[PDB]
């Protein structure tokens, strides 16, 4: 009608998709330990004591993981924090010298101290001697250290070795006061932005979400790093979810998200001694002087029955996406040591566990129920000190040994699989999935899959019958 | 978008109970209210009740207050109407009508084909 | 009738959503980004992100306040204007807007004419001031 | 009667301190921090402390200005509202406030109800705009 | 009569330049500096130079807005005041200003009394609020 | 133009440090040179002296 005039409404509930800067927020209780954690440093503002989560009722929003800019932002921040925490630490250039290594010799009895009989570290370490510089540059001293065979590569003149990194890059020694413990990080937004949260229990990555809610900061996200299994994550609400950018494309990694946690219990039974030498002015190098007492390979304990159950529900969901085919699991077919073995961290010691007993089975038709009694699965693990976790992007690190025995207990929350292609043989009613794949980004798509950053647009223009009163 | 379909005709002996279901599809079921009207042959439509498929709130007519109850189902998006103590004069064509808008409709947008019941 | 949270009335029609304008307006500049933040601490990885977050929050607030000043609506939640509605931006009647549409659907419908409407609102306010100087 | 400096009337009662409001209001955003500042010169130790002083001086100004807009008091030194005084925040009479109390003493007395009062003030301005749209 | 661009009417007299105020006013805070900017990307040579520009663009807008608020002219393009013109700042008649001078020439003429005029305008708005509290 | 034909070869001078050097110059070997049209420069040098005068 003629009686309609333009009216300006301030505070309108409207948003649009946007990309912005997210800052950190961490709980104060985990703070004030003076441990100088790498990730959630002192710079994080205190979290909100009373977070607000608002349910938006008649709202359908389009969510799309695999295209979420919060995942790329988190990766940029995680790498950036890693590099700066190592900047003040000590360079290990003097250790790129010729090493003359021999078999290790130890003095103890320690008759296996436990049930497992995986083996002993002897034949897994070498006793190497070399020349370094004292605090005075024109004086040389001969020292010795115990190195894992993974950290030293032979060059020539048998019984003469060198560190692996000495032809790729220089490696810094992690500062002793730095802590690797992942503590939760809350990603927040500037005022004038918001985060949309999808509350659907059974929601794959993409598509409309009919149960959106509004929040201001994400939940506590741990920067835990792993390769084949997601650890210490958040369980699914409804049931197991299989999320893949395209299940038809075999180049895309499949993410499995468990609704029931499975315990993994890893320990390093050996007893290493930390000793320090001076390699230069103000530079001190921490080495494993000796390993006296218990000597046994590192291992992880998995309850056999739980894994078989968890591996049985998962194949149930797989058969839905692959109807008329049998599902089998196989160990990784090759690649770097981070891909072929389960890599994680525990008190600063970096593990590489085999995990071949977990992923070697075939589920033909479930014709009959097969019952077996409880067993414990022992997974041999290897330790490494020269660490390159960012695929040769970040700064290489050397991890000083940790005194004493090491034990860690963590949850298993998901699996990163990789289906393999084929034309004729692979179509003979069989599908093999192998653990591992993707990159570290997929370790955080599993936490940030339910979030979406939007920009608020509080200015509304509407027709009403109110006319401005002219003077 | 949107279309309401009722069930087939029924021939029920007097005194029995009859339930007629109107199925809604191709539109957001919970956004628009549902109304029921009956149109006896050679007569005009009569208003019976209005049911909100969002919060279940219902409105009835006094004469049908103690005889008629309306229920709504969300998962399959179907509206049910049950009537008991079927008098001989209840024979009429029954319609399910969708509201014109989401609030203060003042009109019915879409109807059903009708369900003639004989009593 | 119950009070809503931030964006709690995003899915309700305009007639019911416009009763919660102060909920969204009260959160535009104020947040936990302005805390005390518990090796230059202000140059760390997360010292820079907090800084530019503080500047982001201000610009978003001033981006709306810039228009309110031009249109003469400073200090108003709902501000009436002297610009007649043009039945080319939209010709929906009262019931087809305030009882059948959400603010998100509507702002998408007239999305092509928001820039045109903004210019008209500024020009209208300018004429009122011109017509006042040479009237008193 | 003489003009005071910045905060020169902090010790005087309200009745006399309210005659110097423009002295404090005039120094809220302008200072020597916005000068030209006489090895990136803006990454030095004091290149950063000046940058974060400029952003700080802006948020402090916008924090007060945000509330003035919501309450409909934009562009006013002393603004009257339509919110009746509730005799639970304070039941002192005229002489017991404007002739016996300083602004610092009083703002501490009602410190428990400022947040409640702020929300009431915002809601009151909202009702005025609602009552005006459906009146013209 | 044709529309001008930014500063297109800098050479015209006041009577003609005053009809193009919204052209300059519309460009005071909005610019391409607030884009997404296509080794921390925000610490590079031009990452810093962009951040400083964003803060500068906000201070310049708020510097003018501070004065509009103190004088009671918030949300107006042309604002009338109650301060009589003093024939010591300039004693030129109507035609000698609005038909013979440009805004640049004039602002240089009264440049010695701009600071004095600003203070008076703030003091005048203060009296209006004082005279209104003790009148209602 | 640089008519020569240089070969880029790399040696390792330290851990992670690689030095690119000219291993050899095989094939064409001639001094680098620049070509200017003589007539154009005469004109451009002739107008310039006109303004200088
Ligand atoms: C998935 O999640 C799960 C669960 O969240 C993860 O599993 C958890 O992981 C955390 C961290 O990895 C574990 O916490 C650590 O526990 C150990 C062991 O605690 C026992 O021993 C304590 C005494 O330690 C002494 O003895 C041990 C041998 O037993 C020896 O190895 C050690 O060096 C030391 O000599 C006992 O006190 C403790 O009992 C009780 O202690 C507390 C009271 O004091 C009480 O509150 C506890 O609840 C507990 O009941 C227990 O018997 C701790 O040693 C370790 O402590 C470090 O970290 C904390 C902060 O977390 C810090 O306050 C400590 O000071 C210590 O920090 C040292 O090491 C840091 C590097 O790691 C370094 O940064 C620090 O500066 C400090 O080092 C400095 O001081 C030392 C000397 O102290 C010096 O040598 C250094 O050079 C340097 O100057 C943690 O608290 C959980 O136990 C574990 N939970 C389970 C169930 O397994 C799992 O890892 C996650 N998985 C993944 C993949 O993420
Ligand atoms: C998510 O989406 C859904 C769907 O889109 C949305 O649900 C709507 O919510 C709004 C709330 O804003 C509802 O509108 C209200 O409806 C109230 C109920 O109205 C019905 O009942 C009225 C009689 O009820 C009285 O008597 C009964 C006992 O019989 C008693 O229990 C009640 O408490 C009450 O006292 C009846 O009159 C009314 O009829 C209206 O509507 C029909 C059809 O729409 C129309 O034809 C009529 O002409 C008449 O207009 C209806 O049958 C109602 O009480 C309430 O009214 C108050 O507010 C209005 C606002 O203007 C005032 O004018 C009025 O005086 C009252 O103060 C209001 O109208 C709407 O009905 C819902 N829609 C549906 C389909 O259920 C959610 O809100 C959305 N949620 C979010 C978060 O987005
Ligand atoms: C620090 O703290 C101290 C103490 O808290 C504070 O001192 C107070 O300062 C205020 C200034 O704002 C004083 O208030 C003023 O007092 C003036 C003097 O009042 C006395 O004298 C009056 C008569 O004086 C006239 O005649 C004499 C000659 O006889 C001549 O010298 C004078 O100049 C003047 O012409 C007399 O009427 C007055 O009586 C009042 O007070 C008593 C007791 O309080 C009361 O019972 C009476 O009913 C009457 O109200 C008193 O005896 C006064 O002139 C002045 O009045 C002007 O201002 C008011 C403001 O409303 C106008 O209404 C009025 O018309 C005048 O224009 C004003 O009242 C106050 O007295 C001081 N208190 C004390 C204890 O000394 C400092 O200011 C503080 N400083 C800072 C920086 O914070
Ligand atoms: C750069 O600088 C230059 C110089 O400083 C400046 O040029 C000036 O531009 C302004 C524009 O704002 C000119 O002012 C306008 O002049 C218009 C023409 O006025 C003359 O002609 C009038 C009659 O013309 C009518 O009839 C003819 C046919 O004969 C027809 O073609 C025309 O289109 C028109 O219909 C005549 O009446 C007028 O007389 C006025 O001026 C004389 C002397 O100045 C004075 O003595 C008279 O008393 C009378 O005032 C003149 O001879 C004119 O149409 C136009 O009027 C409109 O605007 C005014 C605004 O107030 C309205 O009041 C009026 O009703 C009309 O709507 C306006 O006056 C000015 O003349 C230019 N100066 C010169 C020297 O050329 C540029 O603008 C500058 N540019 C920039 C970018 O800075
Ligand atoms: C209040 O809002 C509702 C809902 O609005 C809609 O949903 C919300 C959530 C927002 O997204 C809105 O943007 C959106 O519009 C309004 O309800 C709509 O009302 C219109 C008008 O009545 C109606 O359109 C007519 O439907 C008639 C019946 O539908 C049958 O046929 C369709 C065929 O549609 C085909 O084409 C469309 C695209 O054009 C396709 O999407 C669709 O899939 C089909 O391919 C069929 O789909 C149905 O199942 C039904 O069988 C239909 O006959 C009409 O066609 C005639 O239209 C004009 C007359 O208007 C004639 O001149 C033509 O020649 C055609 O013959 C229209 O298509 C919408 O379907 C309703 N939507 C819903 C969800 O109910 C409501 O009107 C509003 N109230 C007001 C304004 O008061
Ligand atoms: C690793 O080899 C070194 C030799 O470089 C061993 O150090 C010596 O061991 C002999 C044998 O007991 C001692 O007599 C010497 O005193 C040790 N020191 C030196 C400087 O020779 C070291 O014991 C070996 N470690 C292990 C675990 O086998
Ligand atoms: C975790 O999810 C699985 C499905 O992946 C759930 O297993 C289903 O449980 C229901 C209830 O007993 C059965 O009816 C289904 O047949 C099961 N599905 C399969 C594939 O076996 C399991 O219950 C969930 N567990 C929890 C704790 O939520
Ligand atoms: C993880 O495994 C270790 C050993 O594999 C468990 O340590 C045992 O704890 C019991 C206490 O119940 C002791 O009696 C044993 O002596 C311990 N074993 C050894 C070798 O010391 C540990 O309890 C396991 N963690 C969890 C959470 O079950
Ligand atoms: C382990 O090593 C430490 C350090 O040398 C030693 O004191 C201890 O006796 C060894 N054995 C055990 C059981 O701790
Ligand atoms: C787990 O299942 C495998 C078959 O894949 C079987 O060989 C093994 O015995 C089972 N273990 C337990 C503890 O049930
Ligand atoms: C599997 O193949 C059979 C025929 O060999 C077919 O009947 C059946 O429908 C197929 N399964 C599915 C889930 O389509
Ligand atoms: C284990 O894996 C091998 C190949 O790696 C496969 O041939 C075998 O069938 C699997 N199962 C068992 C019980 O070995
Ligand atoms: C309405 O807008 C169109 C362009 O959007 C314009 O052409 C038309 O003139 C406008 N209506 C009026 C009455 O000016
Ligand atoms: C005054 O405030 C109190 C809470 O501080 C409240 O309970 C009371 O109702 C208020 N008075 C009035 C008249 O609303
Ligand atoms: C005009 O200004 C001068 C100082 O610039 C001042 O002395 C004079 O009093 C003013 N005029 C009036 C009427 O106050
Ligand atoms: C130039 O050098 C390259 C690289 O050694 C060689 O392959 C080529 O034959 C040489 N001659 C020419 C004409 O390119």
């Amino acid at each position: 009608a003629e009686n309609l005039w333009v009216t300006v409404y301030y505070g309108v509930p409207v948003w649009k998709d946007a990309d912005t800067t997210l800052f950190c927020a961490s709980d104060a209780k985990a703070h004030e330990t003076e441990a100088h954690n790498i990730w959630a440093t002192h710079a994080c503002v205190p979290t909100d004591p009373n977070p607000q989560e608002i349910y938006m009722e008649n709202v359908t929003e389009n969510f799309n993981m695999w295209k979420n800019n919060m995942v790329e932002q988190m990766q940029e921040d995680i790498i950036s924090l890693w590099d700066q925490s190592l900047k003040p630490c000590v360079k290990l250039t003097p250790l790129c010298v010729t090493l003359s290594c021999t078999n290790v010799t130890l003095t103890n009895v320690n008759y296996t101290n436990n049930f497992p009989n995986i083996g002993n570290i002897t034949d897994e370490v070498r006793n190497c001697s070399f020349n370094v510089t004292t605090e005075i540059r024109d004086k040389k001293q001969k020292v010795y250290a115990l190195f894992y065979k993974l950290d030293i590569v032979q060059m020539e003149n048998k019984n003469s070795y060198r560190l692996i990194n000495c032809n790729t890059s220089v490696c810094k020694q992690a500062c002793p006061k730095i802590s690797f413990d992942p503590i939760p990080i809350h990603y927040c937004t500037p005022a004038g932005y918001a985060i949309l949260k999808c509350n659907e229990k059974n929601f794959n990555g993409t598509g409309p979400c009919k149960n959106v809610s509004s929040v201001q900061c994400t939940h506590g996200i741990k920067p835990v790093v792993s390769t084949q299994l997601l650890l210490n994550g958040s369980l699914a609400e409804g049931e197991i979810i299989i999320r893949s950018e395209n299940l038809t494309n075999n180049a895309k990694t499949i993410i499995v998200h468990l609704n029931k946690s499975v315990e993994i219990n890893c320990t390093r039974p050996s007893n290493n001694t930390r000793t320090s030498v001076t390699i230069g002015p103000g530079q001190v190098f921490y080495r494993t002087g000796d390993i006296i007492g218990d000597i046994r390979k590192a291992y992880c304990e998995i309850n056999g029955t739980k894994w078989n159950e968890t591996l049985k529900q998962v194949v149930g969901k797989l058969k839905e996406h692959f109807p008329n085919k049998t599902i089998s699991f196989q160990p990784p077919s090759g690649g770097d040591l981070e891909i072929t073995m389960h890599h994680f961290n525990c008190r600063g010691e970096f593990f590489y566990c085999n995990t071949t007993q977990l992923f070697n089975s075939t589920w033909i038709n479930s014709t009959t129920i097969k019952e077996y009694n409880d067993t414990i699965i022992y997974l041999p693990c290897k330790i490494k000190q020269i660490i390159n976790m960012w695929q040769g992007v970040g700064q290489c690190m050397y991890a000083p040994p940790i005194r004493g025995k090491i034990n860690c207990v963590s949850n298993i929350t998901g699996i990163l699989l990789t289906r393999d292609g084929g034309d004729a043989n692979a179509t003979n009613d069989t599908e093999t999935f192998r653990p591992g794949g993707g990159n570290i980004k997929d370790n955080w798509r599993s936490e940030l899959y339910k979030y979406k950053v939007v920009q608020i647009e509080p200015l509304g223009i509407a027709p009403t019958k109110c006319k401005r009163r002219v003077v | 978008q949107s279309y309401l379909v009722q069930s087939g005709p029924e021939v029920k002996k007097p005194g029995t109970a009859v339930k007629v279901s109107c199925q809604a599809s191709r539109y957001p079921f919970t956004f628009f209210g549902i109304s029921w009207v009956r149109q006896a042959p050679g007569k005009g439509p009569q208003w019976m009740g209005w049911i909100s498929p969002y919060n279940g709130h219902a409105i009835y007519l006094d004469e049908l207050k103690d005889r008629l109850t309306l229920t709504t189902d969300t998962d399959t998006t179907t509206a049910y109407m049950e009537l008991r103590n079927l008098r001989s004069a209840d024979t009429a064509v029954y319609f399910c009508a969708r509201d014109h808008t989401r609030q203060d409709s003042r009109g019915y947008d879409f109807w059903g084909q009708g369900t003639l019941v004989t009593v | 009738a119950m009070i809503f949270g931030f964006l709690g009335a995003a899915g309700s029609t305009m007639g019911a959503a416009s009763n919660t304008l102060t909920v969204q307006a009260r959160q535009l500049l104020s947040g936990i980004v302005q805390q005390q933040s518990n090796h230059l601490l202000q140059l760390t990885v997360w010292g820079i992100k907090q800084l530019q977050a503080r500047v982001l929050a201000v610009e978003r607030y001033l981006e709306v306040q810039k228009f309110l000043g031009l249109w003469g609506c400073s200090g108003k939640i709902i501000c009436c204007t002297a610009v007649p509605w043009n039945s080319t931006w939209s010709n929906k009647s009262f019931e087809q807007i305030w009882n059948n549409m959400t603010w998100i659907e509507w702002e998408r419908e007239i999305s092509n004419y928001t820039s045109q409407i903004y210019d008209i609102l500024t020009e209208s306010q300018f004429q009122q001031d011109i017509n006042e100087v040479d009237l008193l």
